[PDB]
């Protein structure tokens, strides 16, 4: 398992509707990706 | 069997199935563990469940709805289940 | 000012203060879950004071 | 009353402050009955009873020589204003209180009486033995005119205990020395750290402090003081009571220890117009402090059991009233702000919490730095 | 066969009282102590030292203030540790020391005042 790590401060920009809900193994409310989703950080 | 076994407990064991007034987490989580570990949650119930996790969601719907937040805070406590046939005292 | 000392190395900020922007505004604790919500009191921590070394006595040194 | 002393200097910082009284080596004056005794003999049990105390022992007060100490080593100027014999005894106390840079200017000696000695008389009154005083020690025989008057003129604090109450001598001489104290500016501070004699009816000790306490304007006293200044049994009663069927709050229902915050109406037979600031302290767990404008509780804590073969709570509170006067001297604000008084009161409760972990009073006291730390550890750093 | 480990005893109010009316050769020494105070430690240990040296020339007892807090308060004591020297000669006046006296202050109080 690799964890992707957030490389700037910033604010989480993408679509939720691109998503679906979830909830992981650790118990979180989470977004489950089966395409290529881009993720912008307003640095 | 499984209709016995109730009515003994409630007999003498004095069960009875009580209203559990829940949080929006606690709600959730009960919703959304009966599908699966790591699952895309389809029940349409667990994806209510997931969208209240965020209180403005739900001051959102309530404010479709067209209610005040207090009643909907006492809507949360009430009775479910059937109710019992009104009294005629003679 | 900037653009002449990042070029020749003279002491700068990183970020140009100019071309600097704010970060608008994040959730508010009543739009996200619970998990991401900052607590509402601060809480104890054992690594909430820095750690003493030799640079920042130097590097203070040196800006004095 | 009626010129001033010496020469005027702009004084150098911090402020001075003065402590006024007797200096002794340990000699805790509060003393009550402690229903939990060790071995008699076996002394390396009663370790268990530092870990475990009496109530009114938790953070126990010593001689006014233990709080110029502790403030100096807080990083504040105190002088000791008080005589010594001409013996050895006095001049090694005298080159204790100078190693810790505390001033002697205002330590007095007397060559004909021998330090820490009193001179009794044994009789049998009514088939008990008993005592009364002959001579009194050269530590209760401090007189008018041997005060020094540039130290009660530089002094910004006046600090003063309620054992110089059991001597006449001494009683008056520092009702001499507040005279001069407020003629200059000083502030009163009164730590009462009630001896034994004083513990035996409330009526009789609150007519010996009436006149010093309307002569302070900081007081000090422990929890177990004010309530039996106030009444012992009412309190007493109010710990022990217990809800019949269930709690009044989820909060009563978990049992925890009790840590009763007295209300000003509470405070109010104690209060006078002059009190600028009033502290109790339940040890170093809980500071309430009362103004004429507000009160509080500050929240502390403690942990003698960390080191369990060398925490001792002797000096604690003589810790916690150095670094209330060390804020005081520095934070004129404490006075009038709430959240500047709690925060500079943390610093005295750090400063009382490291006090426990040493043998000995004034061989554990801390230094600023020390204290500071401990108080940013503790703490979360809103609170600092 | 087996030695005590501690020479100083420790006495009621009531022996005390008998102890200062019979008739005495050598000075005594009463300390008033208390388990709970963290000085009183140092100041056993130091008249455990005391009643070493003195072995027949000084009587060293011992009163708790936690069995005799009346008779303590009587007898003017104002705090802890506090030490009396009562001396052989009823004419003559005991001496109270307060606080954690060296233990050569002790000997020379004995000595020179007993």
């Amino acid at each position: 398992a690799e964890h992707v790590r957030a490389p700037y401060n910033g604010k989480i920009k993408f679509n939720e509707d691109l998503v679906h809900p979830t909830r992981t193994r650790h118990g979180h409310p989470a977004f489950l990706c089966y395409i290529d989703l881009s993720v912008i950080i307003e640095s | 069997t499984e209709d016995e076994a109730r009515r003994r407990n409630w007999i003498e064991r004095g069960w009875a199935p009580w209203e559990e007034i829940l949080t929006p987490e606690a709600d959730f989580a009960r919703k959304s563990l009966n599908e699966g570990e790591e699952v895309p949650l389809q029940s349409p119930e667990a994806i209510e469940a997931f969208k209240m996790l965020r209180p403005s969601y739900r001051k959102k719907k309530i404010k479709e709805m067209g209610i005040t937040e207090d009643e909907w805070y006492a809507k949360q406590f009430e009775i479910r289940g059937d109710k019992p046939p009104p009294l005629d005292t003679s | 000012g900037f653009e002449l000392d990042k070029k020749l190395g003279r002491p700068h900020p990183f970020i140009d203060p100019t071309k600097k922007k704010q970060i608008e505004t994040t959730l508010t604790s009543d739009e996200s879950w619970w998990n991401w919500r900052k607590p509402e009191k601060e809480q104890w921590s054992r690594w909430q004071r820095r750690r003493p070394d030799v640079e920042t006595v130097f590097l203070k040194a040196m800006a004095e | 009353v009626d010129y001033d002393d010496g020469i005027d200097f702009p004084y150098d910082d911090p402020p001075l402050v003065c402590c006024f009284g007797a200096v002794q080596k340990e000699f805790v004056p509060v003393v009550r009955v402690h229903d939990n005794p060790m071995h008699p003999d076996i002394y390396s049990q009663w370790k268990m009873l530092q870990w475990d105390p009496p109530e009114f022992g938790r953070a126990p007060g010593g001689p006014p020589s233990n709080v110029a100490i502790s403030h100096v080593r807080l990083g504040g100027r105190a002088a000791f204003m008080g005589k010594v014999g001409g013996d050895d005894y006095g001049e090694e106390l005298v080159l204790m209180m100078n190693k810790e840079r505390v001033q002697t200017r205002g330590v007095k000696f007397d060559e004909g009486a021998s330090t820490a000695c009193t001179r009794v008389k044994i009789k049998f009154e009514d088939g008990k033995m008993k005592a009364e005083t002959v001579k009194e020690p050269p530590e209760d025989s401090l007189l008018a005119s041997e005060l020094n008057l540039a130290v009660l003129k530089e002094a910004r604090i006046f600090h003063f205990n309620s054992e110089v109450l059991t001597s006449p001598t001494m009683e008056s001489t520092l009702f001499k020395a507040i005279q001069w104290s407020k003629k200059f500016g000083g502030l009163i501070f009164f730590d009462l750290n009630l001896p034994l004699p004083l513990w035996r009816s409330r009526n009789e000790t609150r007519k010996l402090i009436k006149k010093s306490w309307d002569e302070a304007n900081i007081i000090e006293v422990s929890q177990q003081e004010l309530e039996f200044l106030l009444d012992e049994e009412y309190y007493e009663r109010r710990r022990n009571y217990t809800p019949q069927y269930f709690a009044e709050d989820f909060e009563q229902t978990k049992n925890r220890r009790d840590y009763y915050h007295y209300t000003p109406e509470e405070i109010k037979p104690l209060w006078h117009d002059d009190l600028k600031l009033l502290v109790v302290t339940d040890g170093t767990l809980r500071l309430h402090y009362y103004t004429p404008k507000f009160d509080g509780v500050v929240v502390g804590t403690e942990d003698v059991l960390i080191t369990p073969f060398t925490c001792d709570r002797t000096g604690s509170g003589d810790a916690v009233v150095a670094g209330i006067m060390r804020k005081l001297t520095t934070c004129p604000e404490m006075f009038e702000d709430q959240d500047v008084l709690e925060r500079q009161l943390r610093f005295a409760v750090a400063a009382g919490i490291i006090s426990q972990w040493t043998i000995g009073a004034v061989r554990g006291f801390p230094t600023e730095s020390a204290t500071q730390n401990l108080k940013e550890q503790v703490y979360v750093p809103s609170m600092w | 066969f087996v030695r005590e480990d501690y020479l100083v005893r420790k006495l009621s109010a009531q022996e005390l009282q008998d102890l200062v009316k019979g008739e005495r050769k050598v000075p005594l020494i009463v300390d008033f102590y208390a388990t709970w105070c963290g000085p009183c430690i140092l100041m056993a240990q130091e008249l455990e030292m005391l009643a070493v040296e003195y072995e027949s020339n000084a009587m060293i007892v011992k009163v708790d203030t936690d069995d005799e807090y009346e008779f303590a308060r009587d007898m003017q004591v104002r705090g802890l540790p506090t030490l009396f020297f009562i001396s052989p000669d009823p004419s003559k006046d005991a001496i109270r020391t307060e606080g954690l006296i060296p233990l050569q202050m002790m000997r020379d109080i004995i000595d020179n005042d007993m």
